[PDB]
């Protein structure tokens, strides 16, 4: 699903999925933007890097999005928190 | 005029007079019975050329969690005081392996210095005693001076917390240092 | 009893489920300053969790806590410890209490001890071109100065304990004054308070201490609050501390601006070409307004009326 939002070009999906937190203890799986601490404006958190891994075991977002997507939101859908600062840890 | 403000970090083994140290320069009184595992959020003023030093002195500790924290305190730092026990020497083979460059490592460019906490212990009988039982010698000053050359260090003085003795002009060192 | 439980008795301010920490903390030997009750990756304790979560102005655990903390031997270790995370480093519960604008708290802290020269270092105290938000001089005083909180000023510069000088330097240097200029944007109430405030401090430090000019103290790159103002784009605070003028006998040389004589509407009047021209050996404010203040203000600066005259004066001389 979260490939298929990235192949097109649907960013308030893909922003959602990507830093997507579920409150309740009984699912606690599914979470991806975990947080650790956060004092005033500082949220710090630990996004997950599935399908967003460095290593090219299997499909890379990254990829998808710098040469697959054609779409005008690509640029909007690089900007997000974890693909932003990845990129720059790169 | 103002008194400016150095900040003073204190390194070194488990159980080599550093919070007894920081104490005896602080308070005045060696402590008797509960010494604090680190000695923190304390100020202390010097002088030593009329110029007011406020030397913030930060310990640190290396058991349960202190290990973990310990990093966070060098950030910021003015001076370096590395300690080890004159009594066991194995502090003073193990800082050239771990502490000198730990320290290094995060802080740059900053003074250091090596100071012989337990200096008293030299002379002392029961220490001695000990030392020959596990085929130890009490460390020399030209052994301490030995290890400041591997380092490069500051400088090498000795303290004795419960005799008082050395506890004021390795503190005015360090602020001189620290001036720099 | 334990950390979850402690800063939510705290955050709520319920004393009444308050009393067993003492007993607690005497018999396990444990302080309110153990890691075990310390926020981990952000170091705060629970004097600034009670210092933010305030009802009425007031919050009633803080009391306790401090009582609680003095038989346990953790006063200041207590008040005074510091934020270890990234972006608040150094903040103790003095800045929190100032930032709230709790005189009441502020009182209280200063009175048990804290440490009124505590210096923030954080990323969120660094200006903004270094990567910050607030740059306030990092000094619990330098706080209340740049928030217009001029009672706090007066309290903290007039304790019975223990006073926070005003010459006090931060890491980068900066002095209460230098950090009134960092925080003075172009806006009339900017313009309105901080003159105001600088002047206070200014006046104050002359009286305490006579035989010191708080202005001629540099940072650590070598410029005083004129020279600061003219480099970083402040025209307001420029203006006015080249047009000073002072009333008060006492503190009567602080003046920069010297009416020499009226006749009516026409008035002629000396100003202090201090650091203005002097000559090479030392730094001049023209030379920085001409060089180093790329700000659009530059062009309105130099149109001041010692300066605008001052250069034109030049040119009829060897120009
Ligand atoms: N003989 C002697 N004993 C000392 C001296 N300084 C500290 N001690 C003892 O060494 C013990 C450990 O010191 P401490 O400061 O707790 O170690 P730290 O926490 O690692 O600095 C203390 O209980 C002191 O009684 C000294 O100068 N001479
Ligand atoms: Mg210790």
């Amino acid at each position: 699903p979260l490939m298929m939002a990235a192949k097109t070009g649907k960013i308030g999906i893909f922003q959602h999925i990507i830093r997507r937190e579920v409150t309740d203890e009984d699912t606690r799986h599914l979470s991806r933007k975990f947080k650790d601490w956060a004092y005033g404006p500082v949220y710090s958190s630990l996004y997950d890097l599935s399908s967003l891994d460095t290593c090219g075991e299997e499909a890379s977002v990254l990829e998808i999005l710098v040469y697959n997507s054609k779409i005008e939101n690509r640029h909007e859908m690089l900007a997000v928190e974890p693909i932003n600062e990845l990129l720059r840890d790169k | 005029m103002a008194a400016i403000r150095k900040k003073l970090v204190i390194v070194g083994d488990g159980a080599c007079g550093k919070t007894c140290l920081l104490i005896v320069f602080s308070k005045d009184q060696f402590p008797e019975v509960y010494v604090p595992t680190v000695f923190e959020n304390y100020v202390a003023d010097i002088e030593v050329d009329g110029k007011q030093v406020e030397l913030a002195l930060w310990d640190t500790a290396g058991q349960e969690d202190y290990d973990r924290l310990r990093p966070l305190s060098y950030p910021d730092t003015d001076v370096i005081l590395m300690c080890f026990s004159i009594d066991s020497p194995d502090s003073l083979e193990n800082i050239p392996e771990k502490w000198t460059p730990e320290v290094k490592h995060f802080c740059p460019n900053v003074p250091i210095i090596l100071v012989g906490n337990k200096k008293d212990l030299r002379n002392d009988e029961h220490t001695r005693r000990e030392l020959a039982k596990m085929k130890q010698e009490p460390v020399k000053p030209e052994e301490g001076r030995d290890m400041a050359n591997r380092i490069g260090a500051f400088g090498y003085m000795e303290c004795s917390a419960k005799t008082k003795d050395g506890v004021r002009e390795v503190f005015e060192m360090a602020t001189r240092a620290a001036l720099q």
